[PDB]
């Protein structure tokens, strides 16, 4: 009889496996025609609906969180155990610099043994792109018996996360005051989970990868190389790389942290040898950020006299233009799960996206700059992640203002505030969207025309009406001056991104200064332009999703509904879900964009090869300062001119990519069909299809039903995701691998 | 056991598994009889 | 603070009428309540009932049959909706013989009702040029 | 016709057209559509019931 | 012969093409080591192309100007290898997956719950039915004389 | 203290009294504008308005346009000017027929009165209705806007480039 | 303004009236059924066309038509 957990709450029963929809109300009573398949999918993790108790829903989450985590242990495990033995890791380490890094190999039928690429090393596969060598080398991982203890790890791991959802949602769940107590899951979270991680792996870094990896740079072989467990237990092994340990920790408890400068240092740049940034900088990073997380745990007033409010801080933010402020916003966040969905997927995304290009931009593992095909994959996928993320957080707070926004909770404050002049917003977004989509996409137009037209003097050029980005340059010029000036302790910049020597690992580029020229100025708009456009729509959809002057009562409909009827002229997609819908397109197109504008300026102005005298050739040539400025340039220079690795892949180990290519091509089509057309058409041609069935006396029992016009629009914008996503994915991949 | 069975006789399950079997043989076949682009006989 | 003492407790939100209710027709909705209780407004936010009469200016009467569906779950009935055209030319509208539409009165005639099914509609090419 | 009865729906205009259905009750009054007649499929509103006329049902043998 | 195409053993350039692939084969098996694993899928590479062209050559199968094999599919018996007999197999088996669906479907359309036994699926009497449909053409030719397989007026029509 | 209210004490307005829209700087500086600006005819309310139009209006053109040139060339400051000149006759146009379709009235802020007095059983629109009690919103009173918004353009336009031309010789 | 008829398949189930958002219906005395009312539609000037009174609807082709035609302001549903 605990006070935080409930005991066997829920019976471990198979009887309820086999009656699909019981956690509805209505979809339990059995199926009728097959939407109800289709809606059995669709409420499937719509706990909200499933049951009336707060609890219950937040004990389900519970559960299916420790469902996720399983399964990512379980790929996890499955990528270590691909590594163990099915890779070219061993001999990727001897040569990191002229072995691809290949971790998949493909079985020998219907001639399909073609895709085994000539990766090097004696190995035959599939190149790898996700970094997962680099990232092993930079954790000291020598063997591939390493590999195989983490892949065996990841199994007992993902195993230990199911037995958990298990225990917690059938045998002890937890009550709603644990999950609601937010300074608490806050401080843990922040100390424990953050802190100690960042703590945890500054210690391996130290004792494992700190030595590890200096003896692989200079050049020791990983068979010679001592055990991991051998620079634990032998201060000598670890005290001849770093001559700091010889003191013990007494330099640590007698505050004379000076004496660790050796393996604990702050230089910045990247590693001469491997192109990535310095492990002792990562570690001393990785000290500090458990410093700082941990002292951040310290914060919130958890079971004693001693730290925050969240409730009182928030409270006491009032102002002469926000009324209330931010009262009701603690219980708006400790009563709503889709508020805090909203505000972390949000922010995740944004951090996606923010790591996808400090990736990049700092290299943080050997060996990994020089990987064209790694560090472009990598940043594609992230921003990607990011994006999707972004569009969740805003489906998620329009959810929340359907179903979980109390009106008579909220008055007066920040919420009100904002939905009371929803339309000054919206308005004014709406005119900046405009200004900028015409202001970018016509100067490219501009810019096109004039090129037509024969007037080259006339176009937006570095050699014309030049657009120079100075306040980017500015930002630059201050990052290299930075060290000695407003970072005396550093010794390089943090990258060489904003200026300094061009950085070469094994004849290619690392790290250039990326220059930024009229040409950057307008795809830095069109960014800027196409993120207005999808924080427009979302932001239209969180706001009008419970009222409007068309429909009054649009919370009364619902989160999810097709529209309210043919009436008031048309009131198609007025729900926040067909917002969501819409800023999924739009999502799509400035990530599109976004990774557009990456890969032909790296291929352009960054990577290539160093000649011995110090000549920079690009993969490109530096046709992005005076070709991305048009849209037939985009057109020409860099869609038909990096195509032609795909097109011409077959026959070759790359012919996947161009079979993914045409498959991608014919799925974004095919979602053309679903997006363009209407229910009622589908439903009537069902009509004399299930004529000839009754003819024939083969008509099902569950009526055939067309898809709902909602599930229509969902179909359409997932097929068409998944079409331009994986034609973008097989051209860049395809492209990076063969140059 | 038995609305374990029952869970397995249900349409995913049962799709299922029944791809997966088929997709086997005709893989199988085409292991061990590759390349046949016209009737054997 | 505002015009009418009688006014919800409303601060005002910019998705009130525009100057179409001001040249064609605006409606208003009077409801007399027990509590302050407080409400949700169909254009805006959130707004404070008075104890007592309390009225509202809108611009559509499918604004103010909201607020008023709305008002039913306050257990509030005796709401009226009136149109009210560019001068004070008031009308009654939504109790229109006091008793609700969806309640059968005496003294109602059916309107626009066709004493056949949908079936028995006439065929298109006969009312061709008519 | 009677409860339980099978009829065939001789309304064109319905989901239900020329197949056959289970009589519910028949009414005895002076209503227009007395049949009331339950089918086993649903009808594209989720409806599986409908009320009919006198002449728009045929009685299966 | 048939539409100007000559058979495959006598094809210049089919030869031509099974020479090319065989020396790509072996050029990327240069750059590999001793018996090591790559070789030895490489030379089953080659094994299986010098197998495939083989048999494609002593096939009677047409080649054309491009040196790969043509099908005559106009429906004469010389070749009927390529299309007639595969056609007849996929008649055989479709007919079989369409005659063991609609008795299934006619068997539970006949129970208490039609729609509950669609989508858990009754295992035994799917059994029972699936392996009942190798004599489809016989079966289909006896429910169809006796009326079974076809329904007259209870389908439904629309208004028009 | 709270610097947003409802508008003139009206919670039903679609408007708010926010710092921006009743600010006293808001109030002066919108009361000194040449539309608002108290004591001036309509016609000199366009001219006021067609001379900072056609002075700024000359500005892009003569920069920008297809015939620049980065010293002072006389060409350039002609091709902008009758740019400019023929852009404020296309708004002269545009003012022109608006105010044909807009306004039936030849002296407001009496009408309104007669027909709130007199009766207006007619057609309505005309005697009754009638948005605005400016003289701005009259047929008389449009027509000579847009008679000063077109020939103050012209104007605005010829001394911008006066002012040009001076600027780039003698500076 | 649409126009909105009535049929006399009308079960009187009073749906089609509590579900128009503009009080377009409205429930009348009536002889041909069993809870002896029928929908009407007198306030048809105030029709939207938003089809939510046919969607409440559990006759089998309706009881309550909904027929777009000419567009007003009330019809277009504009608060502008
Ligand atoms: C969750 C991530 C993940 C993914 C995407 C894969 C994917 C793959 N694995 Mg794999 N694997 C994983 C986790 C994963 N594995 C884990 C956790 C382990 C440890 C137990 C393994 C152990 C493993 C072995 C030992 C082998 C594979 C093989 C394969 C490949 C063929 C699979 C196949 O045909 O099975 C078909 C499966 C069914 C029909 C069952 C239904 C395929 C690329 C095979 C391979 O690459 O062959 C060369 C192979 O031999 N995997
Ligand atoms: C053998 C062990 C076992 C058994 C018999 C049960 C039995 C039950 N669970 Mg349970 N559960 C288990 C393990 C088990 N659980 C584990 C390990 C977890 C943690 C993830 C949970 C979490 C959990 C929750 C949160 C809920 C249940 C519920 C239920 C009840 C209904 C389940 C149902 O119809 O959905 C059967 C569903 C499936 C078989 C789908 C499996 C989904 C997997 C995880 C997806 C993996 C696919 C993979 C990602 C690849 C995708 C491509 C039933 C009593 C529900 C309940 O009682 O509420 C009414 C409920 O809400 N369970
Ligand atoms: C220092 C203590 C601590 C730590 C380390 C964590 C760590 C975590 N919590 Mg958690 N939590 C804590 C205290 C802590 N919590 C307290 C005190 C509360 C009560 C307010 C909660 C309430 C809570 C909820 C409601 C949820 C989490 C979730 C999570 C996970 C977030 C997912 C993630 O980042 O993946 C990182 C993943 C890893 C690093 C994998 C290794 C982590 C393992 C499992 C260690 C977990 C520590 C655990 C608390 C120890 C208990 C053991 C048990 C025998 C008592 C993460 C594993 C979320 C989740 O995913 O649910 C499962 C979630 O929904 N926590
Ligand atoms: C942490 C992440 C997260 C979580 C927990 C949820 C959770 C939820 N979301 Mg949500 N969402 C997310 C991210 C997330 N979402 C993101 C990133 C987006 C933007 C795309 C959305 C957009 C979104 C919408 C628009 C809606 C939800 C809804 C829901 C709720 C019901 C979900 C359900 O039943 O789906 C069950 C799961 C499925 C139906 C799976 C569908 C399969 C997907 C679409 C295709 C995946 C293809 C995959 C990549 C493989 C393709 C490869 C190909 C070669 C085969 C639930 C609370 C719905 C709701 O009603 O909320 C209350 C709703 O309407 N969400
Ligand atoms: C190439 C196709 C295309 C184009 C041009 C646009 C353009 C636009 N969309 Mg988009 N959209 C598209 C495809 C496209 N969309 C698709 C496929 C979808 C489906 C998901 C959407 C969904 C969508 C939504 C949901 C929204 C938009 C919005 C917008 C507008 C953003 C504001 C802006 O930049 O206006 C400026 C106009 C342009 C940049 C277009 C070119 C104008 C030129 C360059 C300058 C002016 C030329 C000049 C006037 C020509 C005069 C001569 C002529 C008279 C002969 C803009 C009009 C948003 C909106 O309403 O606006 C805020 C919005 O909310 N779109
Ligand atoms: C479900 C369909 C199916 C069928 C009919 C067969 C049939 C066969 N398999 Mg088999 N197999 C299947 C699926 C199937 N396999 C799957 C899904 C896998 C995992 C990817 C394997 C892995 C497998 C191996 C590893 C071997 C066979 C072998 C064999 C043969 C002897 C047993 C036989 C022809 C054996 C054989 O003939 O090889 C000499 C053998 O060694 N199979
Ligand atoms: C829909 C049109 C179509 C047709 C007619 C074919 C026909 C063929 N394909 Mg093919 N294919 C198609 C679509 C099609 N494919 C698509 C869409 C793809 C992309 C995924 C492929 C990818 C593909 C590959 C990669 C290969 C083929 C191969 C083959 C040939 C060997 C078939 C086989 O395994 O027989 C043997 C198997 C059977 C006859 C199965 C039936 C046996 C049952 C159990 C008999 C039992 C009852 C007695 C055959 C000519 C193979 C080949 O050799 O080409 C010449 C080959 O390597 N195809
Ligand atoms: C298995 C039973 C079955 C049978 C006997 C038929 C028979 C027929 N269908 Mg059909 N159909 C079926 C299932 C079936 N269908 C399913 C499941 C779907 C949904 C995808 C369709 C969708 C469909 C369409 C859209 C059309 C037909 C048409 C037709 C007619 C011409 C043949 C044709 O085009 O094939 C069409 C076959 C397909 C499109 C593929 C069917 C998918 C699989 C192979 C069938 C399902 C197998 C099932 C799971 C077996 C379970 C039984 C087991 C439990 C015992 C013919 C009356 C056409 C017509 O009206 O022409 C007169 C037409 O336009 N059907
Ligand atoms: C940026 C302007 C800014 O954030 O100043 C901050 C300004 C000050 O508001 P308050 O003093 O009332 O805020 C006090 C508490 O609400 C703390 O959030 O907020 C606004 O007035 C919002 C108007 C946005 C207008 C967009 C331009
Ligand atoms: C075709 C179409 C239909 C009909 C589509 C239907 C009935 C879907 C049928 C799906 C089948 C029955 C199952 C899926 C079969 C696929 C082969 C499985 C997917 C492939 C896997 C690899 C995922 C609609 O209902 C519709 C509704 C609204 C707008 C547009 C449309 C529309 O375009
Ligand atoms: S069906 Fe399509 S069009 Fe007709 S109302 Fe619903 S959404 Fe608007
Ligand atoms: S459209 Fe249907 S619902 Fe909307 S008002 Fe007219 S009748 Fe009532
Ligand atoms: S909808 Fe049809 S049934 Fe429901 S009330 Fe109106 S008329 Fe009677």
């Amino acid at each position: 009889k605990s006070t935080i957990v409930d005991f066997n709450p829920v019976e471990t029963s198979f009887e309820k496996w086999a009656k699909p929809g019981q956690f509805s109300r209505t979809l339990a009573k059995g199926p009728k025609t097959t939407t109800w398949i289709w809606n059995l999918h669709a409420d499937a993790h719509d706990f909200d609906i499933q049951t009336n108790s707060l609890q219950e829903v937040s004990r389900k989450i519970f559960s299916a969180h420790f469902g996720q985590l399983a399964v990512i242990f379980l790929w996890l495990s499955g990528m270590h155990f691909h590594g163990a033995y099915f890779s070219n890791y061993s001999a990727w380490l001897t040569n990191p610099t002229s072995t691809k890094p290949s971790a998949q190999i493909v079985w020998p039928i219907v001639g399909q043994e073609v895709l085994n690429a000539d990766v090097g090393g004696n190995f035959q596969g599939i190149q790898i792109t996700s970094g997962f060598f680099q990232l092993w080398r930079a954790e000291g991982i020598t063997s591939e018996v390493e590999l195989y203890w983490t892949a065996v790890g990841g199994l007992v791991a993902s195993f230990l996360m199911l037995f958990a959802g298990w225990f917690h949602y059938h045998k002890a769940a937890p009550k709603l005051e644990w999950f609601q107590n937010v300074e608490s899951m806050l401080n843990h979270h922040l100390a424990g989970l953050l802190g100690l991680g960042s703590l945890s792996w500054a210690g391996h870094q130290i004792h494992i990868a700190l030595p590890i990896n200096k003896l692989l740079d200079l050049g020791v072989s990983p068979e010679e190389i001592p055990l991991p467990y051998e620079f634990i237990l032998n201060r000598d092994l670890i005290a001849q790389l770093y001559p700091s340990f010889n003191k013990g920790l007494t330099p640590f408890f007698t505050l004379n942290w000076g004496e660790y400068s050796d393996f604990l240092t702050f230089k910045g740049g990247l590693n001469p040898v491997t192109g990535g940034l310095w492990l002792t900088d990562t570690a001393h990073h990785h000290l500090a950020i458990a410093v700082l997380f941990i002292v951040a745990g310290h914060m919130y007033k958890t079971n004693w006299f001693l730290g925050h409010s969240i409730k009182t801080i928030l409270e006491a933010h009032k102002g002469p233009f926000t009324g209330e402020g931010h009262k009701g916003l603690y219980e708006v966040l400790t009563t709503s799960w889709h508020a805090q969905l909203a505000i972390n997927l949000a922010l995740f995304g944004s951090l996606s996206i923010i790591v996808a290009h400090h990736m990049y931009a700092m290299p943080p593992y050997p060996y990994i700059a020089i990987d064209y095909p790694t560090q472009l994959s990598l940043f594609t996928h992230h921003v990607w992640i990011g994006g999707f993320c972004i569009v969740g957080g805003a489906a998620h707070g329009a959810i929340f203002f359907v179903r979980d926004y109390n009106a008579a909770n909220n008055y007066n404050n920040l919420i009100d505030r904002v939905i009371r002049h929803r339309d000054a917003i919206i308005s004014h977004l709406n005119w900046v969207c405009i200004f900028l989509g015409c202001h970018s996409f016509g100067l490219y137009v501009h810019n096109d025309t004039m090129r037509a037209l024969g007037r080259s003097q006339d176009l937006f050029s570095d050699n014309a009406i030049a657009l120079k980005p100075i306040f980017a340059q500015f930002i630059q010029n201050l990052h290299t001056l930075a060290p000695g000036s407003t970072a005396p302790n550093a010794l390089t910049t943090v990258s060489y991104a904003f200026g300094g020597d061009v950085i070469s690992v094994g004849s290619k580029i690392a790290m250039m200064p990326i220059s930024l020229g009229t040409a950057d100025f307008l795809v830095h708009h069109i960014h800027a332009f196409t993120i207005h456009v999808t924080v427009l729509i979302l932001l239209k959809g969180v706001l009008y999703s419970r009222n409007s002057r068309l429909i009054p009562d649009k919370a009364n409909l619902g989160f999810r509904f097709p529209c309210d009827g043919p009436g008031r002229g048309g009131t198609c997609q007025v729900s926040a879900w067909d917002h969501v819908f819409l800023g999924l397109f739009w999502m799509y197109n400035s990530i599109s964009i976004v990774i557009f504008h990456f890969s032909w300026k790296m291929q352009s102005d960054v990577w290539g090869t160093v000649s011995p005298t110090g000549a920079v050739s690009h993969i490109t040539g530096g046709n992005f300062a005076q070709s991305s400025i048009t849209i037939n340039g985009w057109l020409r220079d860099f869609l038909w001119s990096q195509a032609a690795q795909v097109v011409q892949s077959y026959g070759s180990s790359l012919s996947a990519y161009g079979l993914i290519f045409l498959g991608a091509h014919f799925i974004w089509a095919f979602s053309l069909m679903f997006l363009f057309s209407g229910r009622g058409y589908w439903q009537e041609l069902i009509e004399s299809i299930v004529w000839a069935h009754n003819k024939l006396k083969v008509a099902p029992s569950i009526q055939p039903r067309a898809l709902s016009i909602t599930q229509g629009r969902a179909v359409g914008v997932a097929h068409y995701l998944l079409g331009g996503i994986g034609t973008t994915w097989a051209f860049f991949l395809a492209r990076i691998i063969s140059v | 056991m038995k609305d374990f069975l029952k869970y397995l006789s249900t349409a995913p399950v049962l799709l299922t598994a029944w791809l997966t079997f088929t997709a086997g043989f005709v893989i199988e076949i085409n292991r061990f009889y590759p390349d046949a682009l016209t009737f054997p006989f | 603070k505002l015009k009418q003492s009688d006014f919800p407790k409303f601060e005002g939100s910019t998705g009130g009428w525009l100057s179409a209710a001001k040249n064609e027709e605006k409606y208003v909705i009077i409801w007399t309540s027990k509590d302050a209780s407080l409400f949700e407004m169909p254009t805006g936010g959130t707004a404070k009932m008075n104890a007592g009469n309390n009225v509202a200016y809108f611009a559509r009467k499918e604004q103010c049959l909201a607020l008023g569906s709305q008002l039913r779950g306050f257990k509030i009935t005796n709401y009226k909706i009136f149109r009210i055209y560019p001068p004070l030319d008031i009308t009654l509208l939504h109790p229109f013989d006091g008793v609700f539409p969806e309640k059968v009165n005496q003294g109602r005639s059916p309107v626009g009702k066709r004493d056949a099914s949908i079936g028995g509609n006439p065929n298109p090419a006969s009312l061709k040029f008519q | 016709i009677q409860k339980g009865s099978t009829v065939r729906i001789l309304r064109k205009e319905s989901y239900w057209y020329n197949e056959s259905g289970t009589v519910v009750v028949v009414d005895q009054s002076k209503v227009r559509y007395p049949v009331l007649v339950r089918f086993t499929k649903v009808n594209y509103a989720g409806t599986n019931t409908n009320n009919f006329g006198l002449n728009e049902v045929e009685e299966v043998v | 012969d048939i539409g100007g195409l000559n058979p495959c053993k006598d094809s210049e350039v089919f030869q031509k093409r099974l020479a090319k692939t065989v020396k790509k084969l072996e050029n990327r098996l240069k750059k590999y080591e001793e018996g090591t694993p790559p070789q030895i899928a490489i030379q089953q590479q080659i094994t299986q192309t010098k197998q495939r062209f083989t048999r494609y050559a002593d096939s009677n199968l047409l080649c054309g100007n491009d040196g790969l094999p043509h099908l005559i599919t106009d429906g004469r018996w010389s070749h009927g290898s390529e299309f007639l007999l595969p056609s007849i197999l996929f008649l055989y088996i479709s007919g079989w997956i369409g005659w063991v669906g609609r008795k299934y479907i006619r068997t539970v359309g006949q129970t208490s719950n039609p729609t509950e036994k669609e989508i858990i699926i009754d295992v035994p009497l799917a059994i029972s039915i699936m392996t009942s449909g190798f004599l489809w053409p016989f079966a289909a030719w006896q429910e169809f004389l006796s009326g079974d397989l076809i329904a007259s007026d209870e389908t439904i029509t629309t208004s028009p | 203290v709270s610097f947003i209210k409802p508008y003139r004490q009206d919670p039903f307005v679609g408007h708010l009294a926010t710092p921006i829209t009743t600010s006293a700087f808001t109030r002066a500086y919108l009361k000194v504008l040449p539309a608002y600006r108290p004591g001036l005819t309509p016609l000199s309310r366009g001219a006021e308005i067609g001379f900072t139009h056609g002075y700024f209006l000359i500005g892009p053109f003569y920069t920008y346009g297809p015939l620049r040139s980065v010293e002072f060339s006389l060409t350039s400051l002609a091709a902008g000017l009758l740019a400019a000149i023929t852009l404020l006759l296309i708004l002269t146009v545009g003012l022109s027929i608006y105010g044909q379709v807009t306004y039936d009235v030849y002296d407001n802020a009496l009408i309104v009165k007669l027909v709130r007095q007199m009766v207006g059983s007619e057609r309505t629109q005309d005697l009754p209705q009638i948005k605005g009690t400016s003289e701005l919103d009259t047929v008389l009173g449009w027509q000579k806007f847009s008679e000063g918004f077109f020939s103050g353009g012209l104007i605005g336009s010829i001394v911008a480039a006066v002012g040009i031309a001076l600027y780039s010789t003698y500076l | 303004s649409h126009t909105v008829k009535i049929y006399d398949t009308c079960i009187g189930c009073t749906q089609c009236v509590r579900a128009c958002p503009t009080d377009v219906l409205e429930m009348v005395p009536w002889d041909g059924c069993k809870a002896g009312q029928i929908a009407s539609a007198p306030r048809t000037e105030d029709c939207v066309g938003c089809k939510r009174c046919e969607t409440a609807c559990p006759t089998d082709f309706l009881s309550v038509r909904v027929y777009l035609g000419g567009e007003t302001t009330r019809s277009l549903g504009l608060a502008y």
